[PDB]
RNA sequence: AGUGUGGAGAUCGAAGAUGAUUAGAAACCAUUGUAGUCCACACUGCAAACGAUGACACCCAUGAAUUGGGGAUAUCUUCACGUUUUCUGUUUUUUACGCGAAAGCUUUGAGGUUACAGUCUCAGGGGGGAGUACG
RNA sequence: UGCUGUUGCUGUUAAAGGGUUCGUAGUUGAACUGUGGGCU
């Protein structure tokens, strides 16, 4: 996560992703808990809405990046995802950072089946939502692949490893967290490094 | 150091199994759902130095769901993860 | 074979001995009161072309005032209930469907 | 001429995996029966039909056979497989069986009873396996002792490497379909169980999938 | 009621080991409790326990590694000869070549291979392995 | 949750044995004279007799036969 | 249906109908003596 | 349900009567109706008297509810009600390990068992003859 | 023949928990009086 060998403060909160992540409400449950991530909630607002705490949120990002950076080719992660609202992004996020990306309805026996065409083997994979991408989860379960995965209040985490408590649910969320996930990952991959920020706009992230 | 030896002094173990750093467990050959994560070490500077971290987790522990859970608390004692503010 | 897991009926356990039946509002038979498929009608008197009727004939009735109603709470043993297509035979999944309210 | 359809499939055939220890330690499953016979040397893998019973199913008119067929394959070195498939014809489940047996292969742990002098023989602690009503009980025995089993299980146990045993079964044992995967479950708990000899802890590599990623590429 | 004290501690050891717990606590504590508990840390099976005082029978809490396989207790505490040792390792334990007998001797509590050093009998308390 | 097990209860378990071994039919019929008394031969293995008569019996189903009898 | 296929005919009615013949043969017994 | 002695006797109703239906119908349907059905005192001791699951004690994952008592801190009426969070005791429901021949069970076990031991007690040993015969 | 079961059986539906309580012989029964110390 944030902490590294030498001890720099390089990979922390800059005060300036935080206003980000207000700005996009990415912190914002969905007035349901589940014993798995009650570790997560900080506290509960009004009209029942709980929110997430923005530490514990920004440290699993970090070392989930930390992850996928850590794989050499791009072309071996897959990233899936189910909700149309996140297809838009899935796919702005593949093209900057080289990954495989499918969206819509999973295909059953895609990991399982190795006579079919299209059977894929990838060795992380990235979903939206646990619980519409449970299909692609459970298959993952039979070929030993860790699994990322974007998860709200009420969020199954049967098969997830790492889990990034956001906002899944809502246009503009799902878009501020892959841009966030796709310039940290950059970064630490050594392009990007200046200090400047990032050229992309987050608008193309946004579902249309 | 690790196996069966007999008296000759030779081992006669034929492998050796994953023992699991969360459940401390033996991991067998038929278990299909327990999976290896690699962790990249970033230097002072903000980018990789081409070294990783990595970490075993038995299938069952994900059949649980408790597989995130164990997950933080190894990272932290690794110093990779923080806590507090 | 134990088809329901209550049995057919409301009554767990450690909870009572026994319930007083009630006669089935068709036929007669006699059922335990917390076995028996109850139901609350309202049925209004008259049909639409009848009441239309009614009301231009009468000085009381009309769009102001609304016309009275029946109600009945029915109670029925389980072959008049089938019989009477108030609750039909379910596929072994469905079985477990349950509703609180009027739908 | 065998194609590879998958990752591990390539590796194989690249001479980049060398035996089935690194298949086990990583727990891949294996999807492609030309693996073992790459890995195993020719003449140390044996193979023996156990049983074949029909199965029939009531039509409209009359009723349909099928046959099913059990194949047991072991190096009589501690690896065991047992596989069972169904067929319209005897011809086509005995292939078939031989296949899946091929797929199913697992590592069987030795011990010794007593002094540890020479090549282990027996199995290192008490160990029971369970299909449907069948239960199999295999308990270490002293050298010279044999396999005091059941014609069934005592084949099984001979593939595998075994050479003194004491048995016990319960339940209906003519079912000899849940007696076979019995004997087989038994074994497989061998390398299950923590033991002194492995409290020691130990550093994890590399997966070879992720070794290899760059020449899977090409 | 509660008959055995060292009954119900060792099924709730045996229990958490099963389920994976790092700690456990026990209610209620005793001296044969205690003996049996520095027993099998001395072999290192458990790790360190703490003993916690309230003016009644204690509790304890004990750190678990994850070297337990199971722990027992035979009851009624049956006889035990010298000649007999064979006899127990051969019905309760999993192999010859690891595991322990509890007894308790004029001598004290100790394990079984320590027993037959002594050349001492006495009755059976346990097993653990 | 189905023996008693107390360390001097000794009596229960030789009381709860010996009366439950009357419900063995095989262990009844040698310990009660019922089966001897009624048997022809007396508890022998063989037995001398006269032939009274020679006699025909039919066969069960589905089987059909004459099987040629004695009476002694 | 509700039930599993009997030996003969109903249970009820065969133990009434043995309750009827032990009647009869306390009464035979009491005549004579 | 049945028995004895006093009461009571509206309703319903074993036995019985009379109409139908039917090849026949002693039955199902219709009109009736005795004993009963209710009360007091005295007997009888049987039920699919069922959770077809003996009693006491320990451990044990999750989410919504519900009945009674108590502790802490925004709503209505003029002390009660109701909100949120804890807690002891009760009857339950939904979606975990584990178990089982399966159906299924699961803090309320049928789990913690061939890796077989917390304590006490009742019953069973192929199907009939038979819960019959004799005492 | 773990189909007499102390080691070592079964009792929801296959055979088998007594209709419910009280209760005498009998079997079973919570914790505690206790870390010896010093020398090379
Ligand atoms: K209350
Ligand atoms: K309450
Ligand atoms: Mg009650
Ligand atoms: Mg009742
Ligand atoms: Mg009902
Ligand atoms: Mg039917
Ligand atoms: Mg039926
Ligand atoms: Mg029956
Ligand atoms: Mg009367
Ligand atoms: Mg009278
Ligand atoms: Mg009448
Ligand atoms: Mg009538
Ligand atoms: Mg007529
Ligand atoms: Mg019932
Ligand atoms: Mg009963
Ligand atoms: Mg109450
Ligand atoms: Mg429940
Ligand atoms: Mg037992
Ligand atoms: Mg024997
Ligand atoms: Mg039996
Ligand atoms: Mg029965
Ligand atoms: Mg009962
Ligand atoms: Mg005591
Ligand atoms: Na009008
Ligand atoms: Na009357
Ligand atoms: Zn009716």
């Amino acid at each position: 996560m944030s902490a590294v060998e030498s001890g720099s403060k390089v990979l922390r909160m800059k005060e300036s992703d935080a206003q980000k992540l207000l700005a996009m409400r990415c912190h914002i449950g969905t007035r349901n808990q589940s014993s798995a991530m009650k570790k997560y909630i900080y506290g509960r607002t009004a009209e029942g809405s709980h929110i997430i705490d923005v530490h514990m949120m920004w440290e699993k990002l970090i070392l989930a990046a930390r992850v996928i950076a850590a794989v050499e080719n791009p072309k071996d992660v897959c990233v899936c995802s189910s909700r149309l609202y996140g297809t838009r992004a899935i796919y702005k996020f593949s093209q900057h950072v080289g990954t495989s990306f499918h969206g819509g309805r999973f295909i059953p026996g895609t990991f399982t089946n190795q006579i079919q065409k299209k059977f894929v083997q990838p060795r992380v994979l990235v979903v939206t939502d646990p619980r519409t991408d449970h299909q692609a989860i459970r298959e993952a379960s039979l070929v030993n692949i860790p699994v990322i995965a974007l998860c709200d209040t009420d969020a199954p985490l049967e098969y997830v490893d790492i889990a990034i408590p956001c906002n899944n649910r809502g246009i503009k969320s799902i878009g501020m967290m892959y841009w966030l996930l796709a310039r940290e990952v950059l970064r630490l991959r050594g392009t990007i490094v200046r200090s400047v920020p990032w050229e992309e706009k987050v608008d193309l992230f946004f579902y249309r | 150091t690790i196996g069966m030896f007999n008296e000759e002094g030779e081992n006669v173990d034929l492998y050796i199994p994953r023992k699991c750093h969360a459940t401390t467990t033996l991991i067998e050959a038929h278990d299909h759902a327990a999976v290896q994560i690699s962790i990249a070490n970033v230097g002072p500077n903000g980018v990789i130095n081409g070294t990783t971290t990595t970490l075993c987790i038995a299938g069952y522990l994900r059949s649980q769901g408790e597989s995130d859970h164990a997950i933080n608390h190894i990272t932290i004692d690794r110093g990779i993860m923080r806590i507090k503010t | 074979t134990t088809k329901r897991r209550n049995h057919g009926r409301s009554k767990p356990a450690h909870s009572r001995g026994r319930v007083k039946p009630i006669h089935c509002f068709n036929c007669g038979r006699l059922t335990p009161k917390d076995k028996a498929v109850g139901r609350f009608v309202v049925r209004r008197m008259l049909d639409a072309a009848s009441a239309r009727d009614v009301a231009e004939a009468s000085p009381v009735y009309g769009a102001n005032f609304p016309m009275p109603r029946l109600y009945m709470k029915q109670r029925f043993c389980i072959a008049c209930a089938i019989h009477s297509r108030t609750v039909r035979a379910r596929p072994v999944g469905n079985r477990k469907i349950r509703y609180t309210k009027k739908v | 001429e065998w194609v590879p359809c998958t990752k591990l499939g390539r590796l194989v055939k690249a001479q980049k995996v060398t035996s089935l220890e690194e298949i086990f330690l990583f727990s891949m499953p294996i999807k492609e029966h030309q693996i073992v016979d790459t890995l195993i040397a020719e003449g140390q893998l044996h193979d023996e039909m156990m049983k074949i019973y029909p199965v029939q199913k009531a039509t409209s008119a009359g009723q349909r056979t099928r046959f099913k067929a059990f194949n047991v394959v072991g190096d009589c070195d501690g690896h065991i497989g047992i596989g069972a498939r169904v067929g319209k014809e005897v011809s086509l489940a005995i292939r078939a069986s031989m296949i899946a047996a091929k797929l199913n292969i697992v590592p069987v742990r030795r011990g010794y009873w007593g002094n540890k002098i020479g090549e282990p023989h027996t199995i290192p602690m008490k160990v029971t396996g369970k299909c449907g009503s069948v239960a199999v009980r295999l308990v270490p025995a002293p050298r010279g002792t044999g396999i005091v089993a059941a014609p069934v299980p005592k084949k099984i146990l001979e593939f595998a490497g075994v050479e003194d045993v004491y048995t016990s079964s319960r339940g209906k044992t003519r079912t000899h379909g849940n007696l076979i995967m019995a004997t087989f479950y038994a074994l497989r708990k061998t390398y299950g169980f923590l033991t002194p000899d492995l409290w020691a802890d130990t550093e994890p590599s590399r997966d070879p999938t992720d070794e290899h990623a760059e020449l899977l590429a090409e | 009621t509660m008959m055995s004290v060292l009954a119900n501690a060792l099924r709730t050891i045996a229990s958490a080991e099963r389920r994976g717990k790092r700690q456990v606590l026990i209610r209620p504590s005793s001296k044969v409790v205690v003996k049996f508990l520095q027993v099998m840390q001395k072999h290192g099976y458990i790790g360190e326990f703490e003993i916690i005082d309230d003016h009644r029978a204690g509790k304890i809490v004990v750190n678990l590694n994850g070297r337990l396989n199971k722990c027992g207790a035979i009851c009624p505490r049956f006889d035990c000869a010298t000649t007999d040792y064979e006899k127990w390792m051969k019905n309760i334990l999993p192999s010859r070549q690891f595991g322990f007998v509890v007894l308790t001797t004029s001598l004290g509590i100790m394990d079984h291979e320590e027993a037959r050093s002594r050349n001492t009998g006495g009755k059976v308390l346990g097993f653990f392995y | 949750m189905t023996k008693t097990n107390g360390q001097n209860a000794a009596r229960k378990l030789v009381r709860l044995r010996c009366r439950n071994r009357w419900a063995d039919k095989g262990w009844k019929r040698a310990h009660t004279f019922s089966a001897r008394k009624a048997n022809p031969f007396g508890g022998s293995s063989h037995a001398k007799g006269i032939v009274l008569e020679k006699i025909g019996v039919g066969a069960k189903q589905p089987n059909s036969a004459i099987r040629k009898c004695v009476r002694v | 249906g509700t039930v599993s296929r009997p030996r003969g005919m109903r249970p009820k009615w065969h133990k009434k109908r043995i309750k009827r013949l032990k009647l009869r043969r306390r009464r035979m017994r009491q005549r004579s003596k």
